[PDB]
């Protein structure tokens, strides 16, 4: 991880390698 | 809106891991 922007599976492997277990949120419209 | 601000933005690892569950 750096200090790059997010999006899609960059996102993800990020939520998901920080949340792993406790699964992320990850919303879109609200 | 996470993403509007973790994509138009940036995020850190404890940031993103803040959005967990």
């Amino acid at each position: 991880f750096v200090n790059q922007h997010l999006c899609g599976s960059d996102l993800v492997e990020a939520l998901y390698l920080v949340c792993g277990e406790r699964g992320f949120f990850y919303t879109k419209p609200t | 809106g996470i993403a509007e601000q973790c994509c138009t933005s940036i995020c850190s690892l404890y940031q993103l891991e803040n959005y967990c569950n």
